[PDB]
DNA sequence: GGGGGGGGGGGGGGGGGGGGGTTTTTGGGGGGGGGG
DNA sequence: CCCCCCCCCCACCCCCCCCCCCCCCCCCCCCCC
């Protein structure tokens, strides 16, 4: 039960971790950044967060790619 | 060379929308509010120096709790939120965001820099939220247009009616077929973003991903349908009403009836022509998506209970308007009071009944007693306009009636001899059990009433006949008039000894501007929160041989629970623990006076 | 002439469809004011580039992939997502007119109308007016070749100091009793 | 020993086919009210 | 107080989708420099 008890509080950690990666509001209040960048131009992203966090931003704007490279396979 | 966190469509940067929030939440002073409004001479150092959002944190942080209300004046009340202020109406939903973390950012920097020790956990684990409010006018429901399809807004309305908590996904859940291997994805826009392949390098399977429903993690969403309210219509067409979402605590902040200020960003979304299509209709749906919500002591009390003359003090108090019937005051002050319960039934009601001539004080009396009692309601004795006195099933429901509404409170029933029949009856079993029998539609229960009853009665035709009892001018019949603790009349016989006092006293209300009035409510309050009498050992042998005294005089033993319960009452006055000899007395005394009639 | 004219609503034959006309009628009800969509405006997530829909019909189908070059040239198959702030709505209102007690011909029920109300001239229109309103009388498809048909409203006709003006009436005296005579005057 | 070319597998895109898309009258029971 | 009445409530084109086929791209293996 001790153990457990271990168990629990680190999975917690995780807990608190995608904590800050949640909006603290609902999924509909969507408000828009836009990360201009470097240069004269604009991207833009919803994360309700990720207004106040660049970090976020540019990881979300990574992951929403649609594009995969294809990837490779591999008895008695 | 770095890039810029723009609020979109704005040119607006976050970063300073952040700090002059920050430079507001914190070093803000309440004296600056003062500076914007009217009387500003009323500005004092002692009670307005004070660091109000500094406060309101502290005071919210040991609560633990998570909301901060915020008058959207004290921006334009402050240099560097001026500025913000047009950007929180313009753009809500962004500047709102940047609002909350900065309030968690508060949260977390006061623990370090205030540097108390404190569950960092806790506020890191917590999330946070202001509501705006008092943004600005409140304009009409009818008068929204187009251009107000992302501001910050307020409306006042009438509540209809609203949905159950909706469940609204804020985290998706999502197990691989194949490997059992879990991930957590947020919902954004609405919109699930389903992993096409799994996660796990050594698995990466096409389509194995699948949600795992009551995993996932849920908001609570709410709809809630407001009325315009009668006072801005014009005159010749129906209401408008609007449908608002409202999320999180502040779902169920009103119920069906509530008169209610919201502040929130008017929304517009499109709607399908049909749900296996994603074809949409060309002119959108409109609702509100609420950040703020708002409806429409012992040492006097002990001071006061000291008081020698107090029984007739707070009887005149509870109708000084009316001229003298100062029995009938002191019998509904008793009623108003009330007696004990006990387990075992026997209870606190007290029930009063006047009757005599229809056009006089009585209806005045009934409506004093309504305005002071916490929890009661009037009526008549027959008849509907949408509020009747028993309870009734109809579309399938159960509706209360008057009576079983007034549980905790007086019922006020003027027209109490015009009562219809089967009303009549309904009337023993709260006068006797204080409850109504249901048993229809599946449901069988006794409905507790708990409501004690002032009525008011008339003479049939014009005038009351003295020379005749009461069972021959009344039409209601003898065993429900038994019932009444107290019964009284009242009569419009001529007498200028009278008469010209009573016009008098009318006419002098039109000219005037102790009476405890307003007090009253609030020592009622305190009496019946505190004091629970107990009968005295001798006080028994007073109620016996009173009780034997009026029998040798017709009485029965509903006479002598009446007599108990009313000077039960007589001891919740004066704040007394224990009901004393003379509490008895005068139970004794004033029912002697009513059952002479 | 025909804008000029103050047809009824049964007058109103197929013939008149596309052409500017006024309808003389009794608005019965009228819609609250919705928003209408004429340029649904979309972010692009995967290039910030937005783009634009203009929408002439009574629906539309939503776009998903980013047509913009900024994203096809790349073939970048990136995401659009409607914004509202963005997009232009219009004020739009749906009434219905209804031809007055003397145009219905003998036994006849009378007949009415949808008027569609679109910009400014939004809310012009109260239940309970006798008004003339011109507008373009025309179709709008679901029946088969039987269309739908409504007038998109175009110019409103309605048929129908004191604190100083008050003084004529307390100088000109007696005012109690001639003001008594006044409730209905005609009855005796 | 490394780089190019050839050959085979695997994935993605495009095309084609298919299926789905409320008041008004009549009768009955029960409740409430009025007249002798 | 009893009975009868009467009142109330109730019952063919277009989009989404799925399957099939073809080509292209990427990796691995073998040969040549
Ligand atoms: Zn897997
Ligand atoms: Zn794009």
């Amino acid at each position: 039960g001790f153990e457990l008890s271990k168990l629990l509080q680190k999975e917690h950690q995780m807990r608190k971790n995608v904590i800050k990666h949640t909006s603290a509001r609902h999924s509909r209040f969507g408000g828009l950044l836009s990360i201009q960048t470097p240069d004269k131009t604009r991207l833009t992203v919803s994360g309700s967060q990720a207004l106040v966090d660049e970090k976020i931003a540019l990881q979300k704007l990574d992951d929403s790619k649609k594009w995969n490279k294809r990837i490779i396979k591999k008895e008695g | 060379s770095e890039p810029l966190r723009i609020i979109w469509g704005t040119n607006v940067s976050i970063q300073e929308c952040t700090t002059n929030f920050r430079n507001f939440l914190m070093s803000f002073k309440y004296k600056f509010r003062k500076i914007l409004d009217e009387r500003e001479e009323f500005i004092n150092n002692t009670t307005d120096e004070e660091l109000y959002y500094i406060k309101q944190l502290n005071e919210m942080r040991e609560l633990g709790t998570s909301n901060l209300n915020l008058d959207a004046r004290n921006l334009l009340a402050y240099k560097q939120t001026e500025d913000l202020y047009h950007q929180l109406l313009n753009y809500p939903q962004e500047v709102i965001s940047i609002m909350d973390q900065t309030i968690k950012d508060c949260m977390v920097s006061l623990i370090v820099d205030n540097n108390l020790d404190y569950d960092l956990d806790e506020i890191e684990t917590k999330f946070y939220k202001v509501r705006p409010y008092n943004v600005g006018s409140c304009k009409g429901m009818r008068e929204l247009n187009p251009n107000d399809i992302d501001k910050l807004i307020n409306l006042k309305g009438l509540v209809l009616r609203s949905t159950p908590v909706i469940p609204d996904m804020k985290v998706a859940f999502f197990k691989c077929n194949v490997c059992d291997h879990t991930m957590a994805v947020e919902i954004d826009r609405g919109v699930i973003q389903e992993p096409a392949r799994c996660e796990r390098i050594d698995c990466n399977e096409p389509n194995s991903m699948s949600l795992i429903h009551n995993r996932c993690s849920f908001a609570d969403k709410q709809v809630i349908k407001l009325q315009e309210t009668p006072d801005f219509v014009p005159d010749g067409q129906t209401p408008h009403s609007i449908s608002l979402c409202v999320y999180d605590e502040l779902v169920d902040s009103c119920r069906a009836g509530d008169r209610i200020e919201v502040t929130g960003t008017f929304r517009s979304i499109p709607i399908r022509a049909n749900s296996r299509q994603r074809v949409l209709k060309s002119l959108y749906k409109t609702y509100v998506d609420v950040v703020h919500v708002k409806k429409v002591d012992l040492a006097k009390i002990r001071e006061v209970a000291a008081r020698e003359d107090l029984y007739s003090l707070l009887a005149r108090s509870i109708a000084p308007s009316i001229y003298e019937l100062e029995d009938v005051k002191k019998g509904i002050l008793l009623q108003l009071f009330g007696g004990t319960n006990k387990t075992f039934r026997y209870r606190g009601d007290i029930n009063i009944l006047l009757c005599g001539d229809p056009s006089t004080s009585k209806s005045q009396i009934l409506q004093y007693v309504h305005k002071i009692t916490p929890r009661g309601v009037y009526t008549s004795g027959k008849g509907s306009s949408a509020v009747g006195l028993t309870a009734y099933i109809t579309r399938l429901v159960l509706e209360s009636g008057a009576l079983v509404l007034s549980d905790g409170g007086v019922c006020c029933i003027d027209e109490f001899d015009k009562m219809s029949d089967s009303t009549r009856s309904v009337l023993h079993e709260v006068m006797e059990q204080q409850t109504i029998s249901i048993a229809k539609a599946g449901i069988i229960t006794t409905l507790n009433a708990r409501s004690s009853i002032l009525a008011s009665a008339n003479p049939i035709g014009s005038r009351y006949n003295p020379n005749l009892p009461v069972t021959e001018n009344i039409d209601l019949p003898p065993p429900l008039l038994s019932r009444f603790d107290l019964v009284y009349l009242v009569l419009d016989k001529v007498d200028e000894k009278n008469d010209r006092e009573l016009a008098k006293h009318l006419t002098n209300l039109y000219l005037e501007d102790v009476l405890p009035v307003e007090f009253l409510t609030m020592y009622i309050s305190y009496a019946k929160e505190h004091i629970h009498p107990i009968i005295t050992e001798a006080a028994k042998t007073e109620l016996v041989r009173a009780y034997v005294g009026m029998r040798k005089m017709t009485a029965t033993t509903r006479q002598l629970e009446s007599m108990i319960r009313l000077a039960e009452a007589h001891a919740k006055m004066k704040l007394k623990n224990v009901v004393e000899l003379e509490d008895v007395q005068e139970a004794v005394r004033l029912i002697r006076s009513a059952i002479k009639d | 002439a025909i804008s000029s004219k103050p047809l009824s609503v049964r007058q109103i034959k197929g013939d008149f469809l596309g052409q500017l006309i006024t309808v003389r009628g009794i608005i019965t009800r009228v819609s609250d004011v919705k928003p209408a969509v004429e340029v649904i405006a979309y972010t692009c997530d995967q290039c910030g580039y937005e783009v634009f829909q203009e929408v002439n019909s009574r629906t539309f189908t939503p776009l998903s992939e980013c047509t913009s070059e900024e994203c096809s040239q790349n073939q970048t198959k990136g995401q659009l997502f409607m914004s509202t702030r963005a997009s232009k709505f219009s004020a739009f209102q749906e009434c219905k007119i209804q031809e007055l007690s003397q145009q219905v011909p003998v036994g006849h029920i009378p007949r009415s109308l949808n008027i569609h109300v679109n910009g400014t001239l939004v809310r012009s229109l109260s239940p309970g007016d006798i008004v003339d309103v011109t507008g373009i009388f025309l179709p709008a498809p679901y029946a088969g070749l039987l269309t739908e048909t409504y007038l998109e409203a175009q110019f409103v006709r309605q048929h129908k100091d004191v604190e100083e003006r008050v003084m004529e009436l307390i100088t000109s005296g007696d005012v109690y009793n001639r003001l008594a005579k006044s409730i209905a005057p005609e009855i005796y």
